[PDB]
């Protein structure tokens, strides 16, 4: 059982074609709650997820304003960053900034991070410490000097230790008929037509919440990794997640391979023939 | 860095004819964020199409959820397009009920 | 909620 709560932030720059297009999104675990999107009519921090919206007007004012102040920060960042590499005017450019706190089963800070992109490059980042920083280059060492002056570690930590961790456990206690939930995959294998004499055998887990979940092919005990094909965990849409795997097998010998899915929504490991 | 889309095409709920839907095209890994996907049904444009709010994983990539009510029959098609900087021509995945 | 620690490059 383990948590966190994410902040993802991205500008990117539009020349002669309006401000800078800034967009934020925020997380818990594997459920988006918040967002803010610069394009809309009316900028502001607004609920995505159903058990925010018992938050009353004030919350969001507040999460709207500090959203604009970064929105601002992040149309002079990318200025900014544009000197520092020198780009000519007129380009297109993306910064990227996630932040946030994993909170561990004992329910206790398992640890926080916060890291910066620019042109989706690792840039500038705090250091597991959430003391000193990791600057890239020579243009990230020159915001590193400023945010050392500016003792900007020291406030990050504050808050990703604090604030991040608080909000979190409220978040957790808000969403919790679905937040804690777990649902369990439902598991079932397909067979599919290959070759002549070979069969694919596709291993699905659906609807299962959170999206970590771990799917192999075997034989015999035997873990069959490298005959598996697995596709990246996807969102049904709903909320929930899919994901299957398969493996190429021989026409006869289906029912003799087997595979498991383990996931925490499960009383114990599943063990799926054919 | 410019990174080429992920795409991934398949329906909320197992298909079956018949039964109204959702189909999905998972669009990852991709940057930078300008992007466009399309739903087609047996090759045209699907008018009414979601999408989710873009973000970005681990890698900084983006990602974005598009998806459409559609009612899955056995002959009709479908496929999302995506365009993007990172191809050179628009990626046209079509759906696999199974995949 | 949103940090209120403002970060300039």
């Amino acid at each position: 059982g383990q948590h966190s709560l994410q902040y993802f932030h991205t500008a990117v720059s539009r020349p002669g074609l309006g401000e800078p297009w800034f967009i934020s999104v925020g997380y818990v675990d594997d459920t988006q709650f918040v967002r803010f999107d610069s394009d809309a009519e009316n900028p502001r921090m607004e609920p995505r997820a159903r058990w925010m919206e018992q938050e009353g007007p004030e919350y969001w004012e507040r999460e709207t304003q500090i959203a604009k102040g970064h929105e601002q920060s992040f149309r002079g960042s990318l200025r900014t960053a544009q000197s520092y590499y020198n780009q000519s005017k007129g380009g297109s450019h993306t910064l990227q900034w996630m932040y946030g706190c994993d909170m561990g089963s004992d329910g206790r800070l398992l640890r926080g991070y916060l890291q910066f992109a620019y042109e989706g490059r690792d840039y500038i980042a705090l250091n597991e410490d959430l003391k000193t920083w990791t600057a890239v280059d020579m243009a990230a060492q020159i915001t590193r000097r400023k945010w050392e002056q500016a003792g900007i570690a020291e406030k990050d930590q504050a808050y990703l230790e604090g604030t991040c961790m608080q909000s979190l456990r409220r978040y957790l206690e808000l969403g919790k008929e679905t937040l804690l939930r777990t649902d369990p995959p439902k598991a079932h294998v397909t067979h599919h037509p290959r070759s002549y004499g070979a069969v694919t055998l596709r291993c699905w887990a659906l609807g299962f919440y959170p999206a970590d979940i771990t799917l192999t092919w075997q034989l015999n005990g035997e873990e069959l990794t490298q005959d598996m094909e697995l596709v990246e965990t996807r969102p049904a849409g709903d909320g929930t997640f899919q994901k299957w795997a398969s493996v190429v097998v021989p026409l006869g010998k289906e029912q003799n391979y087997t595979c498991h899915v383990n996931h925490e929504g499960l009383p114990e490991p599943l063990t799926l023939r054919w | 860095i410019q990174k080429t889309p992920q795409i991934q095409v398949y329906s909320r709920h197992p298909p079956e004819n018949g039964k109204p839907n959702i189909l999905n095209c998972y669009v990852t890994q991709f940057h930078p964020p300008h992007i466009e996907i399309q739903m087609l049904k047996n090759g045209k444009k699907i008018p009414k199409v979601e999408m989710s709010d873009m973000s970005f994983s681990k890698d900084w990539s983006f990602y974005i959820l598009a998806h459409t009510e559609f009612t899955p029959t056995e002959t009709d098609t479908y496929a999302c397009r995506v365009k993007h900087d990172s191809m050179a021509e628009p990626k046209t995945v079509y759906w696999d009920r199974d995949m | 909620i949103l940090m209120e620690h403002i970060h300039k490059l």
